């Protein structure tokens, strides 16, 4: 019943603003608190501030306190931040979260599911998707493996599947890294067994919606 | 700011066992106006956002199940887990709720225990498709293993790098809970030339003596 | 339930504890003022059906008194912070008396402190919640009409009462710079000094009054009023208090700003010394 849907993902170059939604529904909106907190990639939680529904009263975190206005529209049970001024140090998923009022705005028992904010002067570039190619030998029976390169694309994120989702087992689609150009890259791997070289076709299917690319790699062994 | 100290940042738990964490605050967090203590604890679970586990110390959440509880006073708290589940495998965060900002501890990741499994160890050089490009990716893939620390040296005629590779590591597999390691090495095509041996040296607890899989250039 | 509407007991080497923020008594003068709030629909008689028919707002004292089955008792300690145990405690039938005034950022026609200055909250670490200041010297305030009004403050006493409050506020945050600063944001109830006075409410912009930083005669200060329901209206109330709310602590300084808007903080400032129990 009680939900805090939010605004999908959005990229913001360095200088900009961002305003996230949250969207409240199944309970009281003005007699909870609503907290963003935020997650840099691989990192813990921060708390950002606070606002109270009711009358708009807020109290920012001292880091974020000239740069973020926090506000709201009790006419539709929205809830708005805006974080002003982004330096690249700002990417990372914001979250709202409902919480307390009068004796804290603590106990965030209902969270939403986050917005990515990535904040780059990177422009949307779509994948270069290269082949891992299995070993000539590897072991010459038993496990082998192969699996796809998907580098240099901008913005996350990448959806990587396995002859159109039916090589499912021993995949491994590994987390995305930001080279020093800007430019995520990432790899998928699968271990099938060498029997199967040549008899069975190996295709990654590498999906990267923000630029509109689609691309179905065929790998093999060569000699 | 009101540092929170969580003690152990690593967690191995052989499911059905029991498990604890501590936060440790530097300040007190009883409300002196109030008489409530303002600490949580919140999960977050692989991919998914946090929840509140226990709020202000000792009470449990609506559907927290009777296996977690909280306890403590003033400045030292701890979660406890009786039976350790599948599902409670995530990140733990301690959080107090009295001065701003609002602060959390780092972090606690709770895992499952396995045996020992060493990684099997896979080089890919780079593709043809690649090379045009002007730039050479060398993969080294870690696959299956337990527990999460492995090195991970790239040699170059022998030579041992620094500063040219990067990593990524896969989270707990859910039914073998082991992980896999991807290292690439990237080098301008031009100095991927000027050498023939490229070879990537694990180390980890399961191997006897850090392997080593290596390939020279066409040859 | 607890009877709103003159005999006092004390009670010889009795401790009984209260809590500024778990008051039965407070959150029933917040139930029966919201009630009364509630009363600008028009009244109903009966002939057939459902026939659909004084705006003296002005507050009057009003009191709460013990039913049968319950006791009111009351901290006669007058630095009493709210919260903690009471030494000298007595039962009484029905508090003092009331004024049910719903102001935002400065307190009106309540009662004033014992000796110095008190900031009536045991401990005032916790952002959240407002702190209560309690004057032991009244501020007068004219506001007046002829849509917009205007009101007007000493200037001198102004200035003076904020470096006594900063004084005592540094008592809390000893080695501490203390600065004030206006509302930081939301709706304009809270934002600027509101109230009700002869059906017009009032929202007086405070700016100039909180802008302050303190470092570790017939003047007056003229504040602007946007007014929302004769040609002249005139209030002269009396500040008896301050709602402030402080911001993060940073470096060597401590920020705090008018504060309001929860009508429970007005009723606690007049309630910390009550507490109801079963006889
Ligand atoms: C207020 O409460 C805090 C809780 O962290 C405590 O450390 C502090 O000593 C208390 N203040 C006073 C003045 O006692
Ligand atoms: C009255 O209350 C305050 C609480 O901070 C303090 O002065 C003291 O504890 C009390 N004084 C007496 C005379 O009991
Ligand atoms: C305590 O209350 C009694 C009530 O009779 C009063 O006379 C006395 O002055 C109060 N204060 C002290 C310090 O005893
Ligand atoms: C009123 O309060 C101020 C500030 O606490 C104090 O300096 C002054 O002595 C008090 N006045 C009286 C008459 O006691
Ligand atoms: C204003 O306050 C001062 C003390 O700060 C007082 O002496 C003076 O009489 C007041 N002004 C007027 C007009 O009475
Ligand atoms: C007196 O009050 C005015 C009101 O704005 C303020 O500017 C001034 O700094 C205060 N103090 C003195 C010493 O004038
Ligand atoms: C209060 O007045 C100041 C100028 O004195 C102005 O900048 C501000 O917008 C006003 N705020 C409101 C709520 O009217
Ligand atoms: C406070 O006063 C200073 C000048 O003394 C000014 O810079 C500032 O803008 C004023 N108003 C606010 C809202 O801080
Ligand atoms: C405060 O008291 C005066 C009389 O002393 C009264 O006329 C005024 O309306 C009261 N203030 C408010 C806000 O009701």
């Amino acid at each position: 019943q009680v939900q805090l849907v939010q605004s999908g993902a959005e990229v913001k170059k360095p200088g900009a603003s961002v305003k996230l939604s949250c969207k409240a529904s199944g309970y009281g909106f003005t007699i909870y608190s609503i907290n963003w907190v935020r997650q840099a990639p691989g990192q813990g939680l921060e708390w950002m501030g606070w606002i109270n529904p009711r009358n708009g009263r807020i109290g920012y975190a001292q880091k974020f306190q000239d740069r973020v206005t926090m506000t709201r529209d009790t006419s539709t049970s929205i809830a708005y931040m805006e974080l002003g001024s982004l330096r690249y140090e700002d990417t990372a998923v914001y979250f709202c979260t409902r919480g307390q009022l009068e004796l804290t705005a603590s106990r965030f028992d209902k969270w939403g599911q986050g917005v990515p904010v990535t904040v780059s002067g990177a422009s949307t570039k779509g994948p270069s998707v290269f082949p891992l190619a299995p070993s000539s030998k590897s072991t010459s029976g038993g496990t082998a493996a192969l699996g796809c390169l998907v580098k240099d694309y901008f913005p996350e994120p990448v959806t990587v599947s396995w002859n159109s989702g039916a090589l499912t087992s021993g995949v491994h689609t590994f987390p995305a890294v930001l080279q020093s150009s800007g430019l995520y890259s990432l790899s998928s791997v699968v271990t099938v067994p060498s029997s199967s070289l040549g008899t069975q076709t190996y295709i990654c299917n590498v999906n990267h919606k923000p630029s509109n690319t689609k691309v179905d790699k065929r790998v093999e062994p060569k000699s | 700011d009101i540092v929170m100290t969580q003690s152990p940042l690593s967690l191995p738990v052989t499911p059905g066992e029991p498990a604890a964490i501590s936060c440790r605050s530097s300040q007190s967090l009883l409300d002196r106006a109030d008489g409530n203590t303002y600490l949580d604890w919140y999960l977050q679970k692989p991919g998914q956002s946090p929840q509140l586990l226990i709020y202000e110390v000792s009470n449990r959440a609506s559907g927290v199940p009777d296996r977690f509880s909280g306890s403590g006073s003033d400045t030292d708290f701890t979660l406890k887990i009786s039976r350790v589940e599948a599902e409670d495998v995530g990140v733990y965060y301690c959080m107090q709720g009295l001065e701003f900002p609002y602060s959390f501890g780092q972090g606690t990741k709770v895992e499952i225990k396995r045996t020992v499994a060493a990684p099997s160890v896979f080089i890919f050089p780079p593709s043809d498709e690649q090379l045009k490009s002007g730039t050479a990716s060398v993969v080294c893939l870690l696959n299956n293993f337990y527990p999460r620390e492995a090195k991970v040296q790239w040699k170059v005629d022998n030579a041992l790098q620094s500063g040219n590779s990067q990593e990524s590591v896969t989270e707990q597999d859910s039914k073998d809970s082991t992980y896999s390691l991807s290292s690439t090495l990237t080098l301008s095509k031009a100095d991927y030339e000027k050498h023939k041996v490229y070879a990537c040296e694990v180390t980890h607890q399961g191997l006897s003596s850090p392997v080593t899989k290596s390939f020279n250039r066409g040859e | 339930t607890l009877f709103c509407a003159p005999q006092e007991m004390v009670l010889k080497n009795v401790t009984e504890n209260f809590n500024m923020w778990k008051n039965d008594m407070v959150d029933q003068m917040h139930e029966d003022v919201i009630s009364l709030w509630d009363q600008s629909l028009k009244p109903c008689v009966k002939l057939t059906g459902g026939s659909v028919i004084k705006v003296s707002f002005d507050p009057i004292p009003i009191h709460y008194c013990a039913p049968a089955g319950y006791a009111i008792l009351k901290c006669n300690n007058k630095t009493f912070t709210g919260t903690g145990p009471c030494n000298n405690v007595s039962t009484v039938q029905c508090t003092h008396g009331i004024k049910p005034v719903v102001s935002t950022q400065l307190l009106l026609n309540g009662s004033l402190a014992e000796g110095e200055i008190i900031i009536r909250s045991e401990n005032i670490t916790n952002n959240v919640k407002t702190i209560i200041v309690h004057l032991n010297e009244s501020v007068k305030i004219e506001c007046t009409r002829p849509r917009e009004a205007y009101c007007n403050i000493n200037e001198s006493k102004w200035n003076e009462t904020l470096q006594r409050v900063s004084k005592k506020l540094k008592e809390y945050f000893p080695h501490k710079n203390i600065t004030f600063q206006p509302s930081s944001g939301g709706d304009l109830e809270i934002t600027t000094h509101s109230f009700n006075c002869g059906g017009e409410f009032f929202y007086c912009n405070t700016s100039s009054l909180f802008n302050r930083t303190y470092m570790a005669s017939t003047r007056t200060i003229t504040i602007h009023c946007r007014i929302k329901q004769a040609g002249n209206i005139t209030c002269i109330s009396i500040i008896t208090g301050l709602l402030l709310t402080r911001d993060g602590g940073k470096n060597n300084t401590e920020t705090f700003r008018p504060g309001g808007g929860n009508m429970k903080d007005n009723w606690r400032s007049e309630l910390y010394k009550y507490k109801v129990v079963e006889v």
